[PDB]
């Protein structure tokens, strides 16, 4: 269960006496976590990528649960997602407000920066995730 | 995924030129390839890059229609087809694998790099009249 060590809040399991590791559902929360500690950021859980987010981002949510967070970008850590109605973010092609981008399938971050392989065709990608017109 | 490079020498201007790059293993298919060339003191500039499917090609706006870059799946080596050249294509060559297919023009991006072969082209005329 939880204790405190130094200031913060870190989980383990009842059968172990290292810190839990990995997506887990806690009394209808969701974490995920590093040596017990929950991890803020964008992580694959069972139906998909969720945002596990910064605490009192919504519903008075604590640091590292999963939060409703629906149609709309967000900026972590410098990578661009973006979620769906659904609350979790969208990868492959996607079309958003007439603009395409493309979320790439191990993080779902948006493809930025310039030239970009994708399906076996290069492709050129704004620094804002943007698919640029033309043939590449 | 070790690189070897060959082809490198000196051509006439408007001249033609074939650089070779060969990977030891067959994992080399499944990534993009590019080619990079640097001046001597200066910084690696993008030249072309193909992609792992050999089908899409991507040429700095400098090079585009004189350069041609292809692959041959078969012998594992991606090829630098130079046509037309001009002095200011002078440079020591680079061939690179980029495993992440992220960012082709960034040479920082590409993990894995072929040895370098210099690659001259002579636009002055009387100091190669006892070759020719």
């Amino acid at each position: 269960g939880w204790v405190t060590i130094d200031g913060r809040r870190y989980y383990f399991e009842p059968n172990t006496a290292i810190g839990a590791n990995g997506y887990k559902i806690i009394d209808n929360k969701n974490f995920y976590f590093r040596n017990g500690l929950p991890q803020i950021g964008v992580f694959k859980g069972p139906n998909g990528f969720e945002y596990f987010a910064p605490a009192n981002t919504d519903a008075n949510n604590i640091d590292g649960q999963a939060i409703r967070y629906q149609n709309r970008f967000l900026h972590l850590l410098g990578n661009i997602y973006y979620f769906g109605n659904n609350s979790k973010a969208v990868t492959g092609w996607q079309t958003i407000n007439g603009n395409m981008y493309y979320f790439m399938p191990d993080t779902a971050m948006a493809a930025a920066g310039g030239l970009f392989e994708i399906d076996g065709v290069i492709y050129f990608f704004g620094v804002d995730g943007v698919k640029a017109p033309g043939i590449y | 995924v070790k690189l070897e490079e060959s082809g490198g020498g000196l051509v006439q201007a408007g001249g033609s030129l074939r650089l070779s790059c060969a990977a030891s293993e067959r994992t080399f298919s499944r990534y993009p390839v590019a080619w990079f060339r640097q001046a001597p003191g200066a910084e690696r500039e993008f030249v072309a890059v193909i992609s792992s499917t050999g089908t899409s090609t991507y040429y700095a706006d400098s090079v585009k229609g004189r350069f041609t870059i292809s692959r041959d799946n078969a012998k594992v080596t991606v090829y630098l087809q130079m046509n037309n050249l001009k002095r200011e294509d002078t440079a020591v060559y680079f061939c690179a694998v980029n495993s992440q297919r992220t960012r082709l023009q960034d040479p920082n991006e590409y993990d894995y790099w072929g040895q370098g072969t210099q690659v001259t082209v002579s636009s002055g005329s009387e100091q190669k009249l006892i070759s020719e």
